[PDB]
Protein backbone atom coordinates (compact mmCIF):
# COMPACT_ATOMS: atom_id res chain seq x y z
CA UNK A 1 0.00 0.00 0.00
CA UNK A 2 3.29 1.94 0.37
CA UNK A 3 2.67 3.45 -3.48
CA UNK A 4 -1.24 4.44 -2.82
CA UNK A 5 -0.82 7.10 0.35
CA UNK A 6 -1.41 10.95 -1.33
CA UNK A 7 -1.69 13.72 0.45
CA UNK A 8 -5.26 16.27 1.45
CA UNK A 9 -5.78 18.55 -1.59
CA UNK A 10 -4.37 21.99 -1.56
CA UNK A 11 -1.62 20.70 1.05
CA UNK A 12 1.14 21.47 -2.15
CA UNK A 13 1.57 23.99 -4.39
CA UNK A 14 4.48 23.40 -6.28
CA UNK A 15 6.17 26.78 -5.80
CA UNK A 16 6.92 29.22 -8.48
CA UNK A 17 9.55 28.98 -11.58
CA UNK A 18 11.10 32.10 -12.42
CA UNK A 19 12.24 31.88 -16.39
CA UNK A 20 10.23 29.57 -17.48
CA UNK A 21 9.21 29.88 -20.92
CA UNK A 22 6.61 32.00 -21.93
CA UNK A 23 3.42 29.72 -21.07
CA UNK A 24 4.40 29.58 -18.35
CA UNK A 25 3.30 33.28 -17.23
CA UNK A 26 5.98 34.61 -15.29
CA UNK A 27 8.78 34.38 -17.72
CA UNK A 28 11.13 37.07 -19.22
CA UNK A 29 12.17 38.83 -15.64
CA UNK A 30 9.89 36.47 -14.05
CA UNK A 31 7.40 38.96 -12.28
CA UNK A 32 9.92 41.80 -11.67
CA UNK A 33 9.36 43.98 -14.27
CA UNK A 34 11.33 46.25 -16.20
CA UNK A 35 14.49 47.99 -15.65
CA UNK A 36 14.93 49.68 -12.55
CA UNK A 37 16.56 49.47 -8.64
CA UNK A 38 14.18 46.24 -7.97
CA UNK A 39 14.80 44.36 -10.75
CA UNK A 40 18.18 43.73 -10.30
CA UNK A 41 19.70 40.73 -8.88
CA UNK A 42 20.49 41.89 -5.34
CA UNK A 43 18.53 45.77 -5.70
CA UNK A 44 16.16 46.88 -3.08
CA UNK A 45 15.60 49.69 -0.54
CA UNK A 46 15.97 48.87 3.08
CA UNK A 47 13.20 48.67 5.64
CA UNK A 48 12.04 52.09 6.39
CA UNK A 49 13.51 54.02 3.33
CA UNK A 50 11.01 56.44 1.96
CA UNK A 51 13.08 57.64 -1.24
CA UNK A 52 14.94 60.08 0.92
CA UNK A 53 12.39 61.89 2.41
CA UNK A 54 12.92 61.53 6.52
CA UNK A 55 11.54 58.28 7.71
CA UNK A 56 8.29 58.14 10.10
CA UNK A 57 10.65 56.55 12.15
CA UNK A 58 12.67 59.67 12.16
CA UNK A 59 10.23 62.33 11.78
CA UNK A 60 8.44 61.27 15.14
CA UNK A 61 9.75 61.79 18.32
CA UNK A 62 11.37 58.95 20.72
CA UNK A 63 9.20 58.91 23.88
CA UNK A 64 8.93 57.08 27.35
CA UNK A 65 11.58 54.80 28.81
CA UNK A 66 12.23 50.72 29.83
CA UNK A 67 11.18 50.55 33.34
CA UNK A 68 13.44 47.55 34.58
CA UNK A 69 10.53 46.56 37.63
CA UNK A 70 8.18 45.60 35.14
CA UNK A 71 10.39 42.08 33.86
CA UNK A 72 10.03 41.14 37.66
CA UNK B 1 -30.80 14.15 -61.60
CA UNK B 2 -29.65 15.88 -58.63
CA UNK B 3 -31.23 18.07 -55.68
CA UNK B 4 -30.01 20.95 -53.63
CA UNK B 5 -31.02 20.96 -49.62
CA UNK B 6 -29.68 22.68 -46.63
CA UNK B 7 -28.52 20.58 -43.66
CA UNK B 8 -25.78 22.04 -41.38
CA UNK B 9 -26.35 25.76 -42.24
CA UNK B 10 -24.40 24.97 -45.73
CA UNK B 11 -26.38 24.42 -49.01
CA UNK B 12 -25.15 20.94 -50.58
CA UNK B 13 -26.15 19.89 -54.44
CA UNK B 14 -26.09 15.99 -54.46
CA UNK B 15 -26.73 13.69 -56.83
CA UNK B 16 -28.37 9.97 -56.87
CA UNK B 17 -26.33 7.26 -54.97
CA UNK B 18 -23.27 9.33 -53.81
CA UNK B 19 -21.86 10.02 -50.73
CA UNK B 20 -21.93 13.61 -48.68
CA UNK B 21 -19.83 14.86 -45.59
CA UNK B 22 -22.01 17.17 -43.72
CA UNK B 23 -22.14 18.60 -39.67
CA UNK B 24 -22.50 16.10 -37.09
CA UNK B 25 -26.14 15.21 -36.39
CA UNK B 26 -27.57 13.36 -33.35
CA UNK B 27 -28.21 10.25 -35.69
CA UNK B 28 -26.70 6.68 -35.14
CA UNK B 29 -24.37 5.47 -37.67
CA UNK B 30 -26.69 3.03 -38.87
CA UNK B 31 -30.20 4.98 -39.46
CA UNK B 32 -31.67 6.69 -42.33
CA UNK B 33 -32.47 10.41 -42.04
CA UNK B 34 -34.49 12.94 -43.74
CA UNK B 35 -34.03 16.03 -45.60
CA UNK B 36 -37.61 17.41 -46.65
CA UNK B 37 -35.76 20.88 -46.70
CA UNK B 38 -35.17 20.62 -50.50
CA UNK B 39 -34.38 23.69 -52.35
CA UNK B 40 -34.09 22.65 -55.89
CA UNK B 41 -35.10 19.45 -57.53
CA UNK B 42 -33.78 19.02 -61.45
CA UNK B 43 -34.16 16.32 -63.97
CA UNK B 44 -34.47 16.66 -67.55
CA UNK B 45 -37.27 18.67 -66.62
CA UNK B 46 -36.65 22.06 -64.08
CA UNK B 47 -38.58 22.32 -60.75
CA UNK B 48 -38.02 25.35 -59.07
CA UNK B 49 -39.33 26.69 -55.77
CA UNK B 50 -41.99 28.77 -55.68
CA UNK B 51 -42.20 28.75 -52.18
CA UNK B 52 -38.33 27.95 -50.64
CA UNK B 53 -38.71 23.85 -49.63
CA UNK B 54 -40.38 23.28 -52.55
CA UNK B 55 -44.09 21.13 -51.87
CA UNK B 56 -43.62 17.65 -50.88
CA UNK B 57 -39.67 16.80 -51.92
CA UNK B 58 -37.73 14.78 -49.73
CA UNK B 59 -34.16 12.78 -50.16
CA UNK B 60 -33.37 9.60 -48.47
CA UNK B 61 -29.94 9.31 -46.84
CA UNK B 62 -27.99 6.60 -44.79
CA UNK B 63 -25.67 8.03 -42.13
CA UNK B 64 -22.52 6.22 -43.14
CA UNK B 65 -19.07 7.00 -40.23
CA UNK B 66 -19.21 10.08 -37.40
CA UNK B 67 -14.97 10.90 -37.81
CA UNK B 68 -13.20 14.06 -36.98
CA UNK B 69 -11.95 15.81 -39.51
CA UNK B 70 -8.04 16.49 -40.22
CA UNK B 71 -6.17 18.33 -37.16
CA UNK B 72 -5.98 22.03 -37.83
CA UNK B 73 -3.32 23.59 -35.75
CA UNK B 74 -4.29 27.38 -34.83
CA UNK B 75 -1.29 29.67 -33.63
CA UNK B 76 -1.84 33.22 -32.45
CA UNK B 77 1.92 35.05 -32.45
CA UNK B 78 2.23 38.63 -31.13
CA UNK B 79 5.59 40.18 -32.54
CA UNK B 80 7.82 41.48 -29.85
CA UNK B 81 5.19 41.33 -27.34
CA UNK B 82 6.26 38.10 -25.69
CA UNK B 83 2.85 36.26 -26.39
CA UNK B 84 2.62 33.22 -28.58
CA UNK B 85 -0.09 30.77 -28.22
CA UNK B 86 -0.97 27.01 -29.76
CA UNK B 87 -4.33 25.33 -30.15
CA UNK B 88 -5.62 22.58 -32.03
CA UNK B 89 -9.23 21.40 -34.01
CA UNK B 90 -10.74 18.57 -35.06
CA UNK B 91 -13.93 19.25 -36.47
CA UNK B 92 -16.76 16.19 -36.07
CA UNK B 93 -18.08 15.69 -39.37
CA UNK B 94 -20.61 12.64 -40.60
CA UNK B 95 -20.75 10.95 -43.76
CA UNK B 96 -24.09 9.90 -45.01
CA UNK B 97 -24.84 8.41 -49.00
CA UNK B 98 -28.14 10.01 -50.55
CA UNK B 99 -30.26 6.69 -51.13
CA UNK B 100 -33.65 8.51 -53.11
CA UNK B 101 -34.49 11.99 -53.81
CA UNK B 102 -38.59 12.04 -54.19
CA UNK B 103 -40.28 14.60 -56.82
Amino acid sequence: RLNTLSPAEGSKKAGKRLGRGIGSGLGKTGGRGHKGQKSRSGGGVRRGFEGGQMPLYRRLPKFGFTSRKAAI
Amino acid sequence: MYAVFQSGGKQHRVSEGQTVRLEKLDIATGETVEFAEVLMIANGEEVKIGVPFVDGGVIKAEVVAHGRGEKVKIVKFRRRKHYRKQQGHRQWFTDVKITGISA
